[PDB]
DNA sequence: GGAAGATCGAAAAAAGCACACGCTGACCCGCGTGG
DNA sequence: CCACGCGGGCGGTAGCGTGCTTTTTTCGATCTTCC
RNA sequence: UCUAUAUGUCAGCGUGU
């Protein structure tokens, strides 16, 4: 019969396992979120999964034998406690698809109004107020002067959260 | 302590890095993964 | 007459393998991701 | 085509290994000895 | 002696033993 099973993925490469795994016909669940990356300093709405390099694979080992899935391209290895692979109980897999969280990332660190610290150009080491990317490369901040801070629009790249 | 294990310039302008700094690497990236999984109040398999 | 200890050969794991010096090469994350 | 920033066994839809000696620990199988 | 010149390992060797 067709049980769960955990399995650990590469780093960036769910996505190809997920799709060599439905070439073979194994049904595999992840978690999916929808939300508002920065990647690299330009503030879009992307994809990416909670709990991450995790997939559960349902599946019937006399089907499709366990090394087969193991040797899948884009696959790390089975998450494994002792010898026999790990097993995920029904109700976890219901659990989860019940689990519906809203929260944050830590690439996802810096929202609008919020402290960002500016480390290259002629304003290196400062402290500033980030709100807003104006278009997609362009971001601004309260860059702080001798005397006070005053908006203006820097080089998405340039600065880091603290 | 960092000196114990330096970062000695590769003259190439690169770093040669010692493998304490890597398994000090692994050992802090492993506990940031754990507590972020820990702080999404993950199921049990996972945390495990 | 079944348990306890016991023991005995066999299997698995751990630690070691001299000193000093001189020379050469060959690195000292790669890759999916992003802009 | 110029950074980049995290898991890492590698790569693959499996298997890779494969010429020492001594010491220590533990285990299965038996045994044997009794209360 | 923080006055110049201020790295590591792996592999291959060779020398004295």
């Amino acid at each position: 019969m067709q049980s769960w099973y955990l399995l650990y993925c590469k780093r960036g490469q769910l996505q190809r396992a997920q799709e060599h795994l439905e070439r073979q016909a194994v049904n595999c669940l992840a978690p999916m979120i929808t939300l508002e990356k920065i990647v690299r300093g330009k503030r879009t709405a992307v994809s990416e999964p909670l709990f991450p390099n995790y997939l559960f694979v349902e599946f019937d080992p006399e089907v499709i034998h366990t090394t087969t899935i193991n040797a899948t391209r884009g696959v790390s290895h089975f998450v494994r406690f002792g010898a026999s692979p790990a097993i995920v109980p029904s109700a976890v897999i219901h659990q989860l698809s019940v689990y519906k969280p809203k929260d944050i990332v830590d690439p996802a660190t810096p929202y609008p109004g919020d402290k960002v610290i500016i480390t290259e150009g002629a304003f290196e080491g400062f402290q500033a107020i980030f709100t807003e990317p104006d278009g997609e490369a362009r971001s601004m901040l309260l860059l702080n002067l001798i005397n006070k801070e005053i908006k203006h629009s820097v080089k998405n790249t340039e600065f880091r959260k603290l | 302590p960092p000196d114990l294990r330096p970062l000695v310039p590769l003259d190439g302008g690169r770093f040669a890095t010692s493998d304490l700094n890597d398994l000090y690497r692994r050992v802090i990236n492993r506990n940031n993964r754990l507590k972020r999984l820990l702080d999404l109040a993950a199921p049990d398999i996972i945390v495990r």
